[PDB]
């Protein structure tokens, strides 16, 4: 499924090995920091985090083997789906987070027609909270529009 | 009842439609490092 050459994974693992000093199977900023200061370049701690957040899915502030090697791959066409449906957890909930509440999914419902309370939301909810905690995360999403 | 039922699947299709008017947009998350 769109995956990379044995080359170029494999030339990225040495690179990794000479790069990484941590000893982990993933990249930090700290080690950024000491590449970018050997190539001129000194960047604040606020600029590390962000940079080495933003670079790496999920946003842990590090970017591991495949988020990394995932990142290049995505210039090419990987999947339809583009992990589109996180742009819908965005917009349910400014937050900054991957859950909807009954009030988001509301939220959402203000943007169709249909006017609802905290019945119809903990009804809405009812469905997809597989969990059972009254709200809806990632996965009940999915499950409802994708029911994979 | 069936409330949920149209209302909710307008909900999650109301962003499922929205996904896409992110996309075809210039994002620097790449940053320096990407580059290489
Ligand atoms: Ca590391
Ligand atoms: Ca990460
Ligand atoms: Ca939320
Ligand atoms: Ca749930």
């Amino acid at each position: 499924a769109d995956q990379l050459t044995e080359e170029q994974i494999a030339e990225f693992k040495e690179a990794f090995s000479l790069f990484d000093k941590d000893g982990d199977g993933t990249i930090t900023t700290k080690e950024l920091g000491t590449v970018m200061r050997s190539l001129g370049q000194n960047p604040t701690e606020a600029e590390l985090q962000d940079m080495i957040n933003e670079v790496d899915a999920d946003g842990n502030g590090t970017i591991d083997f495949p988020e990394f090697l995932t990142m290049m791959a995505r210039k090419m066409k990987d999947t339809d789906s583009e992990e589109e449906i996180r742009e819908a957890f965005r917009v349910f909930d400014k937050d900054g987070n991957g859950y909807i509440s009954a009030a988001e999914l509301r939220h959402v419902m203000t943007n169709l027609g249909e006017k609802l309370t905290d019945e119809e939301v903990d009804e809405m909810i009812r469905e997809a909270d597989i969990d059972g905690d009254g709200q809806v995360n990632y996965e009940e999403f999915v499950q409802m529009m994708t029911a994979k | 009842g069936s409330r949920a039922k149209a209302n909710w699947l307008r909900a999650f299709n109301k962003v499922r439609m929205q996904l896409q008017e992110a996309r075809g947009e210039g994002e620097m998350s790449k940053s320096l490092w990407f580059k290489g």
